């Protein structure tokens, strides 16, 4: 199956002919996306070059972690491979892996500075991400690092959560729970954070430092009681909360003015902080805020995949034949 | 005052095959100019409005000597495509932060850190002045002449600048209530303002050799300023950086303050204290790879992409789950009346 080269995104890309103008979108960030026709498929897709994916043992690790996560990621609201590939005719040669996958339209931290979104937006949009996040979880898989600028969305409001890479250097972390600074709930504070952002166009806790990312975070939500407290880690922790003025959380309604009642209720209840005491995607679903898309019969789980060997320690060589064995081993998804 | 050519640009230039490194958006040649012998870069975009639009702020912002020269501009066919050919000064030099990693070490200096900044300062000034906004200052786009030590420094790539709208900005009161009021959108607030977060950034860098973000696992910044390297530090010049990283678009830095503020505008005469940056940027080019990669995914979220589609009402839109669920809703309605 030949490939043709082209010089794109400050590399020698070469992808399969089926794959054609190829034009390069968004920050080229972690790896270097390409907007592409399939002619085999018909539709239109995006191509991402995987960047420096065999440099370190840590890098080659987290290469065949990605790429486990994404082959196992069937789902509507989640991103999915549509393809992987390499020029590479061999293990003597492979260099580098390509991902090929859906095209969207734009991402939800660009749709909150340019737009006003409509509570019936919210609805649907925060649906769909738990929707996706609830098979997420049931697969045993945290994101983490979920936030607006990993939410792509197309023009009719479709919504698939993108990037698993967590699952080095972070610029802010507004959207990350406290006690990451942890259960799958992690993940319930970000949809919390984002909601809140949609409802608002304000980022909820724009914190500076970190210092200042805790205070704004419990200046919300109250500060925890004793009961609470006593199950924070360290010490230097627990005293500068018990620094603090002591409040307790206050009404959501008395700070999302002019908000949906039953947004606020749920928002209630994705931003508490005891999070053995927060609410699961499961649960969420269910909230009467979703009446119009809830359908218990069309929200399904996933099926684990295993820890194989990612808890084994491996020379880089050594993780560099394991993805070998998940590219050539991919099979597609039907037409 | 950009005119761009018509004719083959080979009548006029000898391109060469010699490769001075891959673009984003091709591959850019030596060439040389037939009457004077002279030397250039070309680069090439493929011909549409963002290009053409692209270029013409470039060859605005070109009579700042810290940005590239566009000396000229063809419009042909390459590969059986309509382009915008784009002869451009050559940049021998390397980027900013590879030349600081090249040194004797001769230490790298505080007065040294404070020029660099008022070049990259004075390349804003002039872009902002003009009411536009490149929108992706960051270190890679930040190339010197030449290797030689009056080499200036300059930035390049105008990929994502734009014109923008010369707007104040209201300075928010003291006093505000507790519940969140509804943002009044205005976009553009993110552009100028979006030059202003990169000069913080690379100004926290230059000072100390890492960048001033977090870790994931628990020589990064976090918004503070570690001791060692930030212990010899003023504290006026942290506070021109905390103003620069002000998370407030509306509330941030301006260029004009920016080079007002004496760090800058008295740079001349800036303390001579040595700084750690060449031995940490040396310790790891692996991580300085990461560097670089977050700071592009950072100014993503920093910027609008003016080029994202916009959500349809949801009457308007339709999906296979906003059917499957209508189409429920229906099966429901008729199953009622059915019996
Ligand atoms: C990086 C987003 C680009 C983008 C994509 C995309 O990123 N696709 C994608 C994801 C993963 S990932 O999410 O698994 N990941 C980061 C590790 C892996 C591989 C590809 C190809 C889709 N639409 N847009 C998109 C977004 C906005 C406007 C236009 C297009």
């Amino acid at each position: 199956p030949t490939f043709y080269r082209q010089e794109l995104n400050k590399t020698i890309w070469e992808v399969p002919e089926r794959y054609q103008n190829l034009s390069p979108v968004g920050s080229g960030a972690y790896g270097s996306v390409c907007a592409a026709f399939d002619t085999k498929t018909g539709h239109r897709v995006a191509v991402k070059k995987l960047s420096r994916p065999f440099q370190s043992i840590i890098h080659a690790k987290r290469t065949y972690r990605e790429l486990r996560l994404l082959k196992h990621m069937k789902h509507e609201n989640v991103i999915g491979l549509l393809d992987v590939f390499t020029p590479a005719r061999s293990l003597e040669e492979f260099n580098d892996v390509y991902l090929v996958t859906h095209l969207m339209g734009a991402d939800l931290n660009n749709i909150v500075k340019c737009q006003k979104l409509t509570d019936d937006h919210v609805q649907f949009l925060i649906y769909q991400i738990l929707r996706g996040l609830k098979y997420i979880h049931s697969a045993d898989i945290i994101h983490r690092d979920l936030k607006p600028s990993n939410l792509a969305v197309n023009e009719d409001c479709e919504l698939k959560i993108l990037d698993f890479g967590l699952a080095g250097y972070v610029a802010t972390r507004w959207y990350r729970a406290p006690e990451i600074m942890y259960n799958q709930t992690v993940d319930i504070w970000s949809v919390g954070c984002i909601m809140a952002e949609l409802l608002t166009g304000r980022t909820l806790f724009p914190g500076t430092d970190h210092i200042d990312q805790l205070k704004l975070i419990l200046r919300l939500v109250g500060t925890p009681g004793a009961e609470l407290l006593k199950k924070i880690s360290s010490e230097s922790a627990r005293n500068y909360i018990q620094s603090l003025a002591q409040m307790p959380k206050m009404n959501f309604a008395n700070v999302f003015i002019g908000a949906n009642p039953l947004a606020v209720d749920l928002l209630e209840k994705m931003l508490v902080l005891d999070s053995d005491k927060r609410i699961t995607a499961a649960q969420a679903l269910a909230h009467a805020y979703f009446a119009q898309y809830h359908d218990p019969d069309d929200e399904p789980v996933a099926d684990p995949y295993d820890q194989s060997f990612e808890s084994r320690d491996l020379l880089i060589d050594e993780w560099k034949s394991l993805t070998y064995d998940e590219v050539i081993s991919f099979v597609p998804p039907p037409l | 005052g950009l005119q761009i050519k018509k004719n083959a640009i080979i009548d006029d230039y000898k391109v060469t095959s010699q490769v001075l490194g891959l673009g984003i958006n091709g591959k850019v040649l030596q060439i040389f100019n037939k009457r004077t012998q002279e030397k250039f870069a070309l680069k090439m975009l493929q011909d549409c409005p963002k290009a053409r639009r692209e270029v013409e702020l470039h060859w605005r912002a070109s009579q700042c000597p810290h940005i590239v020269r566009i000396v000229d501009v063809y419009e042909n066919l390459y590969a059986g495509r309509k382009c915008l050919l784009i002869v451009m000064e050559c940049l021998d030099g390397g980027e900013l932060f590879s030349r600081i990693q090249d040194r004797g070490d001769q230490a790298f200096t505080e007065r040294e850190a404070s020029e660099i900044m008022k070049s990259i300062g004075e390349a804003i000034q002039y872009l902002h002045s003009i009411n536009i906004a490149h929108r992706d200052v960051k270190p890679e786009n930040l190339l010197y002449t030449s290797k030689r030590p009056n080499a200036i420094l300059k930035l390049t790539d105008f990929g994502f600048a734009k014109e923008t709208t010369s707007h104040n900005s209201l300075t928010t009161p003291c006093y505000t209530p507790y519940y969140v009021a509804p943002e009044v959108l205005g976009p553009e607030k993110y552009d100028k303002s979006c030059d202003m977060w990169s000069l913080g950034v690379i100004m926290y860098i230059l000072l100390c050799g890492y960048p001033p973000f977090y870790s994931n696992h628990g020589r990064m910044g976090q918004y503070e300023f570690p001791n060692p390297e930030w212990s010899e530090v003023s504290e006026e010049v942290k506070m021109l950086i905390r103003n620069l990283l002000k998370t407030e678009p509306t509330q941030r830095m301006t260029i004009t303050e920016f080079m007002n503020h004496p760090w800058i505008m008295q740079s001349t005469k800036v303390p001579q204290t040595p700084l750690h940056t060449s031995r940490v940027l040396k310790e790891d080019k692996e991580r300085w790879e990461d560097v670089k990669e977050e700071m592009t995914s950072a100014l993503a979220t920093m910027r609008v992409d003016y080029e994202q589609i916009k959500i349809k009402k949801i009457e308007d839109a339709s999906n296979p789950l906003l059917l499957k669920r209508r189409k429920k809703a229906r099966a429901l309605e008729a199953a009622a009346l059915a019996h």
